[PDB]
């Protein structure tokens, strides 16, 4: 019935996100990055990208995501 | 006539008794090995034996106090008894299969007590950890008498879960639906789902022991790539829901017991209660390994079974909680049943939160093996699940029986015994924080002042046991008939008089929407 | 003639009355508790080891005869 | 060592263990405050001759009892978890010393240098010096340097066993097949006493552990001396 | 007023606080005499008599107020008799100590005591609250 | 069968010095099974 | 309906009711829920 | 084969007051006395071995 | 609760015997077997 | 609200054709709330007595308003002074002038 | 009428109360149990060596 699918909607569903939604909020510190090493099988370019410089990815991070040459 | 009622039952209530007369001769036994225990540490020194004599008694204890008075008590005596008449039910789903529940249960005890007959006896720890259960430490039939034992005990709960959760699920009135059913028998249909998914993992761990010792398997021997923490995870996988199938019965009685004896109709809060106990039963499979915080594990498996452990506390609140507000504002009435169900309230929150203690995996690394544990679960066991059973007794027997207790005696038996658990255990917390080990025949000089007042609490509990004999048999000795019984409205067991009919609901009754 | 008394909520307000009772008790133990255990211990080991010299300790024990090394 | 009449934890001889004195006394200042609400409450609903009876709305109270001992949880649990990885941090050991229990006595290795082998079992009853505690002494105590971290690796060569010292906070399971590492760091010199802490057959009360915490110095000539 | 055991399906009369006027009339057979009150009632009270007045109430009702809700001595009984079997138990405690307990170990004779407690002082055994800590090493003597 | 107090039972509490007699036995057995168990291994 | 006498009725005395409230109803006059006053009226 | 169902039906509705487990016959009562002599036979042997395995 | 007065009353010489006789149930066999451990 | 609490249980009482059974269900529900109940409401369930011929339940009535004070004796004496008219009226006497408060 | 209780209470209070303390203050300090309280400010410590 509806009345089983709410209570566990509110008893164990929703609780479940808010224990994740607690532990994602206590390990949400920003990672100390790592050196930068120009390893050829990442930050690959075959082909220049359809945006910006077409050297930056879409969701390009300019803190984590290193271009081809390093952190900016 | 008699074979064909008693030895052939295919009736709920008959068979409850015959559970209820069988817990009670295995609360005797649990009893007199709790006393062997308490005189062995008495005083400093050795009084029997050494470790072997004394760990088949702690063991056996513990088997008994769990497997052949606890849970037949509550869940065949009260179980059998309650859930049909809450229900209107005619009987059970399986009323020949129920039988056989518990004709298994006295087989079952001849087993254990052969087992500690034979050879030198299972001194192993209710656990049975390999190797010291194997086949080299533990030589000869000891041991397999033992698993033996736990096989026939499991089969028993195993087809009586599957017998309660069909009855609870399929032989309520067609109008009333699960959220019309009293919280006992929610407590036994929850308890009935944990019985069904643990005991088999037990029964395969317990077997591949068997194997280990018989056939020249080696699970848990590291000369052919076994493992002897696998067989502890199998069992605590298992013993944790088992704690829960402990306490869960005992949750639904308190319930009836504390409204009942407030004068309300109902508890308070009836959806949260069963919230909690569905809470409850659910993180009770998640939290095992809160038993080997010491085998070595890695830092995040203890740091998830530390947070997942604490978590068990917020449904549990909201029970205890639920009863001190199902007190508020009642018409008290200070009868024996109400006494035991107070104490439960106040005994198990302590007994709770020395459990939160244990479940910090930094402290417990100086508690494990520890006389604090031993402290945490008999708060919960020996003044929780056996409040529970004690406040069902003297609350129901004029139910069974047909017959009143005197309500005086059973306030004097509760005195002595609140006092005796007491000074039993409360001590027991010193010797645990200042490392007085688990398992132990004899203790260095340091422990003795608190190991006396255990052993001297130890023996104010068998004056109460005592008492309790003598209280049942006044009962049936002056045959005080009842008249009548208050709440009849929002207590249904009692409406068919005491003692009900050999058949009750045989028209059932009417229940429109 | 008597005063009209208060006739209603009586359970309520005495209910209330006594959990902020309750709730300021609980603070006056923390506080206690915190003087007399929790900062008891923490100031015992400090002042212990503020100026505790483990030679000298090592010292003593030796000298008693308590080891099987020394 | 335990005294007589003890209540508490044995005095701390480790960093860690004077950490898991301060963590019990805040997580027993809240088992004592919610032990003592619980009961006053209590006594609070059965001392009073005024009565509601009638169907009692539940949803408001229920926030306050999720979310408080959501929140105590919360405080409990942020210094119980900073305590069990501060254990498990890096720390680089000095030495190495493994122990291996048998059923009734414990063998330790110091094999960084030399093959130092030997048996520690209990000082029986009848065999105590005046003023030696009874079921605890060993004839061979575990010496160590003191000031110095010192990883111990735990084994059986039988059934189970597990190194217990109280008062460095150290409980490690004996475990055949298995090499279990604890860390050991004593601030002091002095005697530090344990006992066996899984259940092992008919000695399991009488095959204790006792450290003795020295110099360096000291320790280097006592292993010279062991071999 | 005689209750049967095979009346339990019947509504039935309770003195309760928190139920005031039960399902049933604690008295339903009437005499003459009460038969001629019950006809009395119909009329203005003011005509009834204390003693008639008492006769209604008793024939509704078994116990007032103050009857079902009286203290009683019981506490006496409960607390005496548990203080009893709580020392018939020492009894079984001397048994015990009697016949059954052989002596304790010689560690416990008051000279090992003395010298143990010198030795537990000697190796400083818990220096910082719990039991060396309470020896003043300056003075040779406890604080 | 029959039905109502003391009917609806295993054991009879027609006499109530009878019904002790086997109250004695059941719960006195029951107490006394593990001391005897003790006394069996000592004596081995 | 019954083919006795009397039967237990049980009265959810409003839709999602947690609390039954049981009685026995028996044969004559209509009897009233002690909760809601309900009337029911058996019909052996 | 033919349907003799409502034979066995006629058999085991039989107003004779005997159980499900003794309604078929003869033949149930023999197999109910087999059963029931090597249970309680077999538990008294099953005594006597606990009674020698009980002493060295 | 309420019942009917005992059809067949326990006097208090009735309930010290049975007291008596229930505790000595308990108390001599145990007692048989602890005052005999030497001897085992 | 408390005046709007109070009207329902006086139109409750007032019902001129109210009969025993719906008498002690009102009293036995009233009872179960946290007050104890206006004079007011306690005057309309006493002359419903009246009209149903039962005095015996005029007294219990007077009982259960000095039940639901509890420790606060001075409410009592208040309803009672405040139905006086009332009592004097209908010739109900008190549990006190009937002794049945001993 | 007076009950068990208004009859006995007393009595019961008072011989319960004086035989419990008897026999208790007797077990402990008469029969050779030993407590082994602590030696703290009890014990004169004497040379072990
Ligand atoms: C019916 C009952 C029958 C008999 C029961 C047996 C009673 C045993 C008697 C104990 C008396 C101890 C004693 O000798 O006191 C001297 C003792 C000497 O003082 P101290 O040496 O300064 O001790 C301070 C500790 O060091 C403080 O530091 P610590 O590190 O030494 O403290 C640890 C100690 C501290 O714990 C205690 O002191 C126990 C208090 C329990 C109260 C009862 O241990 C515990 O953690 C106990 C765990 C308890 C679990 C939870 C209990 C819930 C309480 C229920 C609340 C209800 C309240 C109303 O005085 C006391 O503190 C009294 C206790
Ligand atoms: C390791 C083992 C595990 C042990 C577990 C023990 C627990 C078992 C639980 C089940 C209890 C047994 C009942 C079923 C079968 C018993 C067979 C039998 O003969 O019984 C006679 C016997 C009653 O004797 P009665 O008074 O002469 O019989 C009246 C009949 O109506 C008169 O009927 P009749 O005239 O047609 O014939 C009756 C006749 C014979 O009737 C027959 O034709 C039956 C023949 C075959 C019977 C096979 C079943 C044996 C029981 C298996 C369980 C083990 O009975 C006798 O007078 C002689 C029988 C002598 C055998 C006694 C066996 C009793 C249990 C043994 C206790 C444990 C011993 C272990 C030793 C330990 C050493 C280390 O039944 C009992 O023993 C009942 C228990 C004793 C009374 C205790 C009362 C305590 C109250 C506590 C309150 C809790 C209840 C709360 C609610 C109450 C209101 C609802
Ligand atoms: C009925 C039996 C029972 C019950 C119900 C419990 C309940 C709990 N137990 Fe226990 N336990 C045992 C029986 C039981 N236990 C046994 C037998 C052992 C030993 C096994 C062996 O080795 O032989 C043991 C061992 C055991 C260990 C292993 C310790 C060790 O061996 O080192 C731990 C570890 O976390 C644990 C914790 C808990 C916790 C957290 C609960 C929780 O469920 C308790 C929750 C309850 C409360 C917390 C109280 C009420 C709540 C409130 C009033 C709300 C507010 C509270 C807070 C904010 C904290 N117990
Ligand atoms: C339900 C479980 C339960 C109960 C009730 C008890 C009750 C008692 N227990 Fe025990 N105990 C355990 C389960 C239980 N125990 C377990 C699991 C262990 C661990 C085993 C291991 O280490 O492997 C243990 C271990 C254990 C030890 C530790 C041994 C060691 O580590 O060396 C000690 C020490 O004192 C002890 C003592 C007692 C005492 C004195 C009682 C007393 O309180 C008992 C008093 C008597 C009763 C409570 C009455 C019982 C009877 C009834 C209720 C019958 C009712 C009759 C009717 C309803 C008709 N038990
Ligand atoms: C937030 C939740 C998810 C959001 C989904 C995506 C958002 C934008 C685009 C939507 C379409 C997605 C479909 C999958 C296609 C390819 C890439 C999408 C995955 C994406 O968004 O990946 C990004 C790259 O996107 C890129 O390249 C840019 C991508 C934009 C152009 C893609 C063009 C290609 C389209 C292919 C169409 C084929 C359709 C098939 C039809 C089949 C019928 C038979 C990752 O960012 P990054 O900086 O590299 O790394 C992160 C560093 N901090
Ligand atoms: C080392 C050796 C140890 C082994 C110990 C062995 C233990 C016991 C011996 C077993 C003897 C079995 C005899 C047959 C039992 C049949 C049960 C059965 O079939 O029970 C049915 C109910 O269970 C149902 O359906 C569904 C459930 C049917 C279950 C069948 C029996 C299972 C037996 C062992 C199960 C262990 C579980 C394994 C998982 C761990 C029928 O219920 P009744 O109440 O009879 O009737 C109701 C009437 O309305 C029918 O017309
Ligand atoms: C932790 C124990 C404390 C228990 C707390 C319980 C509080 C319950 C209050 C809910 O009951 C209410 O009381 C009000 C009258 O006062 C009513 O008007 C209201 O309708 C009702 O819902
Ligand atoms: C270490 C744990 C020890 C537990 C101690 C147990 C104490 C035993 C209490 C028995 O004493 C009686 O208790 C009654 C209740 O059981 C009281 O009822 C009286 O008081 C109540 C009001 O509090 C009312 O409900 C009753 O109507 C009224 O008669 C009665 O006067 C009193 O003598
Ligand atoms: C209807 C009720 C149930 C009927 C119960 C029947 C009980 C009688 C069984 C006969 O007893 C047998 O005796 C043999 C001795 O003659 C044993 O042989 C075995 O033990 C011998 C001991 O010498 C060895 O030769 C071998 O292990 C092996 O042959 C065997 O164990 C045992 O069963
Ligand atoms: C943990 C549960 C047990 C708790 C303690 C039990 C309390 C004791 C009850 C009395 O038990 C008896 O004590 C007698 C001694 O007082 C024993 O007689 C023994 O001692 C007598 C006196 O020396 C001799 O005359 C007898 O022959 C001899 O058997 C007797 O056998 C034994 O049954
Ligand atoms: C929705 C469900 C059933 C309601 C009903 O149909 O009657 C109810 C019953 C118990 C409720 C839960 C319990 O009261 C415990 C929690 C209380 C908090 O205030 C909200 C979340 C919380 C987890 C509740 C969510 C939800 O309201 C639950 C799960
Ligand atoms: C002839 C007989 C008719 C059955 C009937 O309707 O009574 C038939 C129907 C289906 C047959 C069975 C099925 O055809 C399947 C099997 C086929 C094999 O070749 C013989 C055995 C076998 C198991 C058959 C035996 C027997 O001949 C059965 C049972
Ligand atoms: C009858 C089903 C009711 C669902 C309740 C859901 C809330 C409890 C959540 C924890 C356990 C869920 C397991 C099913
Ligand atoms: Cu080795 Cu216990
Ligand atoms: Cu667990
Ligand atoms: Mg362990
Ligand atoms: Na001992
Ligand atoms: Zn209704």
């Amino acid at each position: 019935g509806a009345r089983t699918w709410r209570f566990l909607t509110f008893g164990l569903a929703l609780p479940s996100v808010a224990l994740c939604t607690l532990n994602s909020w206590l390990h949400s510190g920003h990672r100390e990055r790592p050196a930068f090493i120009p390893y050829h099988h990442l930050r690959i370019r075959t082909k220049p990208f359809s945006w910006g410089d077409g050297n930056h990815t879409f969701f390009h991070n300019p803190r984590v995501n290193p271009l081809p040459t390093g952190y900016e | 006539m008699f074979i064909n009622r008693w030895l052939f039952s295919t009736n709920h209530k008959d068979i409850g008794t015959l559970y209820l007369l069988f817990g009670a001769w295995a609360g005797m036994v649990g009893t007199a090995l709790s006393l062997l225990i308490r005189a062995e540490l008495g005083q400093p020194g050795t009084l029997l034996g050494d470790d072997q004599i004394y760990n088949v008694v702690v063991t056996a204890h513990a088997f008994v106090m769990i497997f052949f008075m606890v849970m037949p008590i509550m869940i065949g005596g009260f179980g059998n008894w309650l859930v049909p008449l809450m229900i209107g039910a005619p009987d059970m789903a399986f009323p020949r299969m129920n039988n056989m529940s518990f004709w298994l249960l006295p087989p079952s005890f001849l087993l254990l007590l052969a087992s500690s007959m034979v050879e030198a006896g299972a001194g192993t720890g209710w656990t049975v950890y390999p190797p010291l259960a194997g086949n080299l430490a533990h030589a000869g039939a000891s041991v397999d008498l033992t698993i033996f034992s736990l096989h026939l005990a499991g089969v028993s709960s195993i087809l009586g879960a599957i017998n309660f959760i069909t009855t609870i699920i399929n032989m309520k009135p067609p109008a009333m639906s699960q959220y019309q059913t009293p919280l006992f028998v929610w407590s036994v249909m929850i308890t009935a789902v944990l019985l069904l998914l643990s005991l088999p993992v037990l029964a395969a761990g317990i077997t591949m022991l068997l194997t280990d010792r018989n056939l020249n398997t080696t699970f848990f021997d590291p000369a052919g790539g076994g493992d002897p923490i696998l067989y502890q995870h199998l069992f605590w996988f298992f013993g944790h829901p088992e704690v829960y199938i402990l306490i869960l019965p005992g949750f639904g009685m308190i319930s009836h017991i504390v409204t009942y004896y407030s004068g309300k109709k109902e508890p308070f809060g009836y959806m949260g209660m069963v919230w909690a106990m569905m809470s409850i039963g659910f993180l009770g499979f998640i939290v095992w390994a809160h038993h080997m915080f010491t085998v070595g594990m890695d830092v995040d498996t203890r740091a998830y079974f530390t947070s997942a452990t604490m978590i068990i506390a917020i449904p549990t609140g909201v029970k205890v909680f639920s009863w001190l507000a199902t007190l508020h504002g009642g018409n008290i009435k200070w009868s024996p049943a109400m006494m035991w169900a107070l104490g439960f309230i106040f005994l198990f929150t302590v007994g709770g939160l020395t459990g939160i203690v244990l479940a910090n995996s930094s402290l417990d690394i100086v508690l494990h093996d520890t006389y604090y544990v031993v402290a945490h679960f008999h708060y919960v066991l020996s003044m929780g699940a056996v409040f529970a059973i004690m406040g069902g007794f003297v609350h129901w027997f004029p139910l069974f029986s047909g017959y009143t207790l005197n309500d005086t005696w059973a306030k004097i038996h509760f005195a002595i015994m609140f006092v005796g658990v007491n000074m039993t255990f409360f001590p027991q917390h010193f010797l645990g924080l200042s490392g007085m080990p688990r398992r132990y025949s004899d203790y260095p000089d340091a422990y003795t002042m608190w190991n006396t007042i255990s052993s001297m609490g130890s023996f104010i509990s068998l004056t109460a046991v005592m008492l309790m004999v003598f209280i049942i048999w006044e009962a049936f000795a002056s045959k005080r008939e009842v008249l009548t019984v208050d709440l009849t409205t929002t207590n249904l067991e009692w409406l068919n008089g005491c003692p009900p009919p050999y058949h009750t609901f045989e028209e059932p009754t009417y229940v429109n929407l | 003639a008597l005063a009209k008394p208060q006739m209603r909520g009586l359970l309520a307000r005495r209910l209330r009355f006594h959990i902020v009772g309750a709730f300021m008790v609980s603070l006056g133990f923390a506080t206690f508790y915190k003087f007399a255990v929790a900062e008891k211990r923490k100031k015992a080991y400090a002042d212990f080891y503020r100026n505790y010299d483990s030679m000298k300790d090592f010292e003593e024990m030796r000298k008693a005869g308590i080891f099987q090394s020394a | 060592m335990a005294y007589p009449m003890q209540l508490g934890f044995q005095d701390a001889t480790s960093p860690i263990m004077e950490e898991l004195l301060h963590f019990h006394d805040h997580t027993l200042m809240i088992v004592f405050l919610i032990s003592s609400l619980v009961l006053y409450i209590i006594s609070l609903m059965l001392t009073t001759k005024l009565t509601h009876t009638s169907t009692m709305d539940a949803q408001e109270v229920e926030t306050i009892w999720t979310i408080l001992p959501a929140i105590i949880l919360i405080l409990i649990a942020l210094p119980s978890l900073r305590i069990l990885y501060m254990m498990d941090e890096i720390n680089n050991p000095s030495l190495t010393v493994k122990t291996m229990g048998h059923q009734w006595y414990w063998s330790y290795e110091y094999t960084d240098y030399e093959d130092l082998s030997f048996d520690s079992y209990m000082i029986p009853t009848s065999e105590l010096k005046p003023g030696e505690l009874r079921l605890l002494e060993v004839d061979n105590r575990v010496v160590l340097p003191m000031e110095m971290t010192i990883r111990m690796l735990v084994s059986s060569e039988d059934v189970l066993h597990s190194w217990a010292v109280p008062s460095l906070g150290l409980k490690t399971d004996a475990i055949p097949g298995r090499l279990n590492q604890t860390t050991l760091m004593s601030s002091r010199p002095g005697l530090y006493y344990g006992q066996c802490s899984e259940i092992c057959g008919s000695n399991h009360s009488f095959m204790p552990i006792v450290l003795e915490l020295v110099p360096l110095k000291y320790f280097e000539k006592w292993s010279a001396s062991m071999l | 007023s005689v209750v049967k055991s095979e009346d339990y399906a019947l509504p039935s009369y309770v003195d309760r606080r928190d139920y005031p006027l039960p399902d049933v009339a604690h008295v339903k057979n009437l005499s003459a005499s009460q038969k001629a009150l019950k006809e009395k009632e119909k009329a203005s009270w003011s005509s009834l008599s204390i003693d008639e007045k008492v006769e209604l109430y008793r024939l509704k009702f078994k116990e007032s107020f103050a009857e079902m809700n009286r203290s009683t001595n019981e506490w006496k009984t409960v607390v005496g008799a548990a203080m009893f079997f709580i020392g018939f138990t020492a009894l079984l405690l001397i048994w015990e100590k009697h016949y059954v307990y052989g002596p304790i170990p010689h560690t416990f004779e008051e000279e090992w005591v003395a010298k143990q407690t010198k030795r537990m002082l000697d190796m400083k055994v818990a220096p910082i609250q719990g039991f060396s800590a309470k020896w003043d090493y300056d003075k040779n003597e406890w604080k | 069968y029959e039905e109502g107090p003391g009917k609806n039972i295993p054991f009879s509490v027609e006499n109530k010095w009878r019904l002790l007699a086997m109250m004695t036995l059941f719960f006195g057995s029951g107490f006394a099974a593990p001391f005897f168990i003790v006394r069996h291994q000592l004596l081995k | 309906p019954s083919i006795t006498n009397k039967r237990i009725v049980g009265c959810i005395c409003e839709e999602d009711n947690s609390t039954v409230i049981w009685f026995w109803l028996h044969k004559g006059e209509a009897q009233r829920c002690p909760s809601c006053g309900t009337h029911y009226k058996l019909v052996p | 084969f033919e349907n003799r169902v409502a034979e066995k039906q006629k058999l085991f509705q039989e107003d004779n007051g005997l159980p499900v487990h003794l309604k078929g016959g003869a033949t149930d009562n023999i197999l109910y006395r087999v059963t029931m002599t090597l249970c309680l036979g077999g538990t008294l042997y099953s005594l006597y071995c606990l009674g020698w395995a009980s002493f060295p | 609760i309420t019942a009917k007065p005992a059809k067949t009353p326990t006097s208090p010489k009735e309930q010290a015997i049975g007291l008596s006789v229930t505790f000595l149930s308990f108390l001599l066999p145990a007692g048989w077997v602890l005052y005999h451990l030497d001897n085992y | 609200t408390d005046e709007e609490f109070d009207a329902r249980w006086v139109t409750y009482f007032n019902k001129p054709d109210i009969d025993a059974w719906e008498l002690r269900k009102g009293m036995n529900t009233l009872v179960g709330y946290d007050l104890v109940p206006e004079p007011k409401i306690i005057d309309a369930a006493l002359r419903a007595c009246r009209r149903l011929n039962d005095f015996a339940s005029a007294v219990r009535i007077l009982e259960v308003v000095k039940d639901k004070a509890g420790p606060h004796k001075e409410i009592y004496p208040y309803v009672i002074q405040e139905l006086r008219p009332t009592l004097n009226e209908l010739g109900i006497s008190t549990p006190e002038e009937l002794g049945l408060d001993k | 009428a007076p009950d068990f209780h208004d009859k006995y209470g007393n009595a019961v209070l008072a011989s319960g109360a004086t035989f419990c303390v008897a026999v208790w203050v007797y077990m402990a300090t008469q029969i050779g149990i030993e407590w082994n309280p602590s030696p703290v400010g009890r014990v004169t410590p004497k040379e072990w060596r």
